[PDB]
DNA sequence: TAAAAAAAAAT
DNA sequence: ATTTTTTTTTAAATATTTTTTAAAAAAAA
DNA sequence: TTTTTTTTTAAAAAATATT
């Protein structure tokens, strides 16, 4: 296994965006690239990550080999390289350490940093086929911002799906709050563009300590697909530019 | 027990004691009395009055104090020696003598408060009435042997092998709260040595070479002050306290000085006043030597140490066997070198 | 009988920011050559070698010897009352009680005289050998400061081995390991960059790490740590303070 | 009630300056202005918030209501809004609801929140009008710098005006500060801005740990205006540029 | 084995 | 009025845990 | 680059089990 990767802030986002929801997660390191269905500390919310390995910039891989790491341990680990550092996988055949290479943007500082294992396994859990009724790609950072103004005021927001626009509804102990999006006139590719299609009218309740453990992906990319149905739990998602997609689920109230 | 010493030496030389905390002291041998601990976790860990009584009809509650002590005591890099006490002499059999009808008076005095039902004299009264036992040294001397930390006995005295082993070079200090080592002659005596100590009570680290050449005096005189002060050995001469003893002793040297120029009328010499003996026994007390004994921190048994524990001292598997982790992991390590031991001091700063 | 007009004294600002972590209780061995503070760590283990020489100062004076015992703690709060452009003044009077500090800002419209207390402290003042150093690496304090940062998360203990091919910063832990390899380098433009290695023989020595993370509050100071080692002399971890002197930090191995 | 600041970000500050040290205030709208004399939760201090209606864009008041608004709640309900949205303020006559509307003038953006408030009859104490000893006129960032250096010292600073300038100056167990500023008649108008309206030396004791939250209204108004005599409590008055003004009482020690 | 505090001749 | 000593009495942890004061460190203005 | 802020750990509080 040789991973290497030149833009090595996409991993420590990953790593970042990871370490407050899933303290211990399985690494199904496939031949088609990094993959993860790991699960949440709690039982509510699902982890879909995925890393092509055409973002890699040279990917080696031999076996479907799963690696149980400690995600708080490797985000610390990930901290330890710099924001350009170049980011080079390293597991050995029969030995359980992960040995992670953060080479300089110069090639000076060589950062060779091997992490101990664990042997946690959980059951895998895939994408139950969504019919993917809501499609809502709007900004990450305004869902940020919108997630972290609605958990200031209760635990519950309602996200409301219309043709106009899209509401989050949130009440609590301070009062009512609403946020109302719309659309974007001129045709702007990432930032400032609310693009939402509809097939069924949906409104539901989702709990913002887990949204809010979601938005940390916000560096990640710049555009969350929102993706909800009736009965069907809302896929977050944060589809990196380079590489494949971090899935975020989360079962509504 | 030399009364009103550490107050002497804290009024007179605050620079001699260096006060520190247990963050100061990497890799120092330090050589405790044993029976100071075993009292002070006899008397200070208690279930209400009931000091830790297990399922069998033992007393755990000094293992329980005293291996939490020696976990976070190689937490902070301290080596310790615990030196446990000794079959003491005939000078101390007055003292023994009166502490014998203190836990009288204390024995009388719980059987009048417990009639009473004011029960937070109860348990004051039944804690001035602990006795060490042999019993308990020897469990607490199998516990060291558990747990990988060397024990010494001595023949006479703790603090006597205590102030020997700094005297041999072979540990660096003496941790009692005793003030008797600072006379046995211990050149390096810490005070205070606990475990969960971050700033209530730090450590009192006195120097035994830094009042000897402030106060400009040898051993002897130091002894004979500490005699004049009043040991545990022999009585002192009555009206003469710390101020009167430290300016007699430097205006007057030795002790014959101290006693001829005395009239009976207002400082009287006391009867049977060993003063001798007493002297003799500071300066050459009946230690074992610290040169034959040898200081080895050993790895300790782990599972063996739990099922001990936990079959008949009563304690639970994951406290015990986290104890043990922890002071496996503080053997792991490389110890901290001293800065001390590269670079030599030159001479002090004023202010 | 003292007076130091500083007027780049926000190095003097950095100076005893970086002095509060480590020590709390120092004397200044203030001379006319100039102002000095050999002070030891409460723990023993390292010492801060200080040398602000009279040439930095604008305006010094100072007559005979003066020893001040100050709590750096009170000190940098009395020095965290000035910005980065105040010309800080150091004056102290006859039997002096209290270092009045004199924080005049540069376009004259605000002068902040602190006149803070002191105490009385006898600290020893070690005997340091001048002696060359087998290992003398002399990297950025950015890049110092950033490696210490991180091989702090995951062990307390450095293992830094000096090789042919460069230093190389050896960690280790319950997170696992880690290695920081730096090749000695002279392409660079910048000198400050350029991470020049004096070798005699290679040398592996353990040092503790929250020391070194008390010794990298001194990276605002200048971009040069001046790392020397040898076999089993402690390590001097040397920053330039611009124009007065070093900050020469002093760690016994492990 | 129908108020619309077209810049929010003065209502922004100064509840950011207001959550400090009032926790529950009560806002005595009227047809002239939003004004509110609330006193803090230590009893020590008064706060006057002057704000008129000729700088709100959009302002329309008939009953002149007399509301009680919970302050760190409505300070975290401006925390949710932008630093640049359109806020309107709004209230029914008929219900105990504080709407606000907050949109952002390029960004399409349209976030609702109401409040629940409480009844709050609590009684105004109004101060008498009186020419001040000592009416200097120094920068805001200079106060709030002088508050945070002094506050180092002690919990005390005494305040001297003379013919050179204003003199602050702390003691303390830490040592002794002295701050001495200068009248500046300068016609470049540069960062600093002291003007001293001398009338009578004065000099008088005022706790700094108050003070701090006094300064937490820093970037309301780029200058400052404390005026003051000898018995009378100090005034620290942030002129808001056009808007109104936030007057500011400590009593001496 | 320690100390504080108060009573009480020494000061 | 101290100065000094000697009588009574009072005492002698530890850890885990939750809940707090204080000091930082990113992540933005 | 430095602010202030917001947040996250590393010291004391403060009893309770420790048994």
């Amino acid at each position: 296994f040789e991973a290497r990767l030149v833009q090595g802030s996409i991993l420590k986002k990953v790593l970042e965006a990871l370490k407050d929801l899933i303290n211990e997660a399985c690494w199904d390191i496939s031949s088609s690239g990094v993959n993860l269905q790991s699960m949440d500390s709690s039982h509510v919310s699902l982890v879909q990550l995925t890393l092509r390995s055409e973002g890699f910039d040279t990917y080696r891989c031999d076996r479907n080999l799963a690696m149980g790491v400690n995600l708080t341990s490797m985000s610390k680990i990930l901290k330890c390289a710099g924001n350009e550092d170049i980011i080079t996988l390293r597991a050995e055949d029969n030995a359980d350490t992960l040995a992670l290479v953060f080479e300089a943007p110069n090639q000076e500082k060589v950062s060779d940093y091997e992490m101990k294992l664990m042997d946690l396994d959980v059951e895998q859990l895939g994408i139950p086929e969504q019919e993917y009724s809501c499609v809502v790609k709007m900004p990450s950072g305004e869902f940020a911002r919108i997630c972290r103004d609605l958990s200031h005021i209760g635990d519950a927001v309602v996200i409301s799906c219309a043709k106009d626009g899209v509401k989050f509804s949130a009440s609590g102990e301070l009062g009512n709050g609403n946020i109302k999006l719309s659309q974007t006139s001129n045709v702007d590719k990432e930032e400032e563009a609310v693009t939402i299609e509809m097939n069924e009218p949906v409104q539901l309740t989702f709990a913002l300590r887990y949204l809010n453990f979601f938005t940390k992906a916000t560096p990640l990319s710049s555009t969350v697909t929102l993706s909800m149905s009736a009965d069907v739990p809302l896929v977050v998602e944060y589809k990196i530019a380079d590489m494949g997609h971090l899935k975020y689920y989360l079962a509504p109230k | 027990g030399i009364q009103g010493l550490a107050k002497l030496i804290a009024d007179v030389a605050p620079s001699a004691i260096r006060e520190n905390d247990i963050k100061s002291y990497f890799g120092r041998k330090v050589a405790i009395d044993a029976s100071m601990s075993i009292y002070q976790f006899l008397i200070a860990v208690r279930q209400g009055g009931d000091v830790l009584q297990n399922e069998e009809g033992e007393t755990t509650s000094h293992l329980m104090g005293m291996f939490y002590r020696t976990i976070r005591m190689m937490e902070n890099g301290i080596k310790p020696v615990y030196v446990f006490d000794g079959k003491p002499p005939q000078l101390k059999s007055g003292e023994l003598a009166k502490r014998s009808e203190r836990r009288a008076e204390a024995e009388k005095q719980l059987q009048q408060a417990q009639a009473a039902g004011a029960e937070q004299e109860v348990e004051k009264f039944t804690k001035r009435l602990v006795k060490v036992t042999k019993q308990h040294n020897d469990e607490c001397k199998h516990l060291l042997s558990l747990m990988g930390i060397p024990y010494l006995d001595a023949p006479s005295e703790a603090e006597a092998s205590c102030a020997a082993l700094v005297k041999a070079g072979k540990v660096y200090a003496a941790a009692t709260e005793d003030m008797d080592c600072l006379t046995f002659g211990s050149p390096v005596l810490m005070r205070h040595l606990t475990a969960s100590e971050a700033k209530k009570l730090p450590i009192q680290e006195f120097h035994l070479s830094r009042i000897l050449q402030e106060l400009g005096l040898n051993q002897e005189q130091f002894v004979d002050l500490c005699i004049l002060l009043g040991s545990d050995y022999c009585e002192s001469i009555r009206g003469i306290g710390p101020k009167r003893a430290v300016d007699l002793i430097q205006k007057h040297k030795s002790i014959e000085e101290i006693v001829r120029r005395l009239d009976p009328n207002k400082y009287p010499v006391p009867e049977n006043w060993l003063h001798k003996e007493a002297h003799q026994l500071f300066l050459e007390p009946e230690v074992l030597d610290p040169e034959s004994v040898e200081l080895k921190w050993s790895e300790p048994n782990e599972e063996e140490l739990i099922k001990f524990m936990c079959g008949e001292k009563q304690f639970s598997e994951e406290r015990i066997r986290s104890g043990v982790k922890r002071l496996s992991k503080s053997r792991q390590g490389s110890t901290q070198g001293r800065l001390d031991d590269f670079f030599k001091v030159t001479g002090s700063l004023s202010s």
